[PDB]
Order: C-alpha cells, then sequence, then structure tokens
C-alpha cells in the first residue's frame, strides 16, 4: 500500500 | 406500511420516484441514494440507473484497489515495485512478475535442502533442484 497522492487516487465516495 | 409499494426507483414521503443522479435499490425507501460519480483517473465501467449505483474502474496505466475499486494505483512494469516515489526498479535477489504489488525475496533452495536449478531476475523467482 501507498499514501494516496500522485500514484493512488482515493473516490471519496467509496473512501 | 404505506410506503412498502412504492418500488425500487422511488422513495416516499407520495412516491416521488428518485431525483436525477439518485437511485434506490430496494422498494419501500423513504429516499433514493446520491450516485457515485467516477471522475478523473475513475472510469465509468456502469452508468448510475434509478435501481443501481455507477460502477468505476480505472483509466489505462492504472489498476483497481478496495471493494468496488475505491482506488486507482499506478501500474509498474514486471522487475518494478510501485512506492511513495514511483515505480522502482526490484533491487538485486528480489522480483516481481506482476505489474503492481511489491518485489519479493528469491526462493531460498538450501533452505529446503536444494540447489538454485535456475538462477531468478527482477521479474522471476529462481528454481530450485530437489
Ligand atoms: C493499499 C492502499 C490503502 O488501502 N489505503 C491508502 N489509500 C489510498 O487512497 C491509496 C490510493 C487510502 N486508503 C483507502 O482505503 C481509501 C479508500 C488506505
Ligand atoms: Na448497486
Amino acid at each position: 500500500c501507498i499514501e494516496e497522492g500522485q500514484y493512488c487516487f482515493a473516490d471519496p465516495y467509496l473512501c | 406500511d404505506p410506503c412498502s409499494n412504492c418500488p425500487a426507483g422511488t422513495f416516499c414521503d407520495i412516491c416521488s420516484p428518485c431525483p436525477p443522479n439518485s437511485f434506490s435499490s430496494a422498494g419501500g425507501q423513504r429516499t433514493c441514494d446520491i450516485c457515485r460519480q467516477c471522475k478523473g483517473v475513475f472510469r465509468t465501467r456502469k452508468e448510475c440507473s434509478s435501481t443501481s449505483n455507477a460502477e468505476c474502474d480505472c483509466t489505462p496505466g492504472f489498476h483497481c484497489l478496495g471493494a468496488g475499486c475505491s482506488m486507482c494505483e499506478q501500474d509498474c512494469k514486471q522487475g518494478q515495485e510501485l512506492t511513495k516515489k514511483g515505480c522502482k526498479d526490484c533491487s538485486f535477489g528480489t522480483f516481481n512478475d506482476q505489474k503492481r504489488g511489491i518485489c519479493r525475496p528469491w526462493t531460498d533452495c538450501s533452505l529446503d535442502g536444494k540447489s538454485v536449478l535456475v538462477d531468478g531476475t527482477k521479474e522471476r523467482d529462481v528454481v530450485c533442484g530437489p
């Protein structure tokens, strides 16, 4: 797992 | 009770169908849920309907993480692993055969009392000879 950022995006509807 | 007949696609308050960009999965609801929207890196796999939520996957170069693809995680190449600073080549000793996940250490054939039949790479594990 990596932090949310330019390499991993979180859909805040889901998250 | 009066409402239990208000069917999926509607809510009760009087069975008004679901507003735009809203859905109701079963009959009897006192409200319709707002549709997920697929923005930025999230692409639309299935459009929202009056009775089913929108579904999202990811644009090419990313891949889905989480229940129902809650996150898009950048791809890397075989022989790399993604980091907080981007795709890094696997360190010697370690391999990744997928465009996701981490470099994993080669198998230790000595441990299981065996020789390395074939040397590993940054994409493939060693193979041991019993
Ligand atoms: C392995 C990633 C992970 O579970 N988390 C990091 N994160 C991200 O958005 C990564 C792209 C936040 N987390 C979520 O589960 C958000 C839906 C935790
Ligand atoms: Na649904």
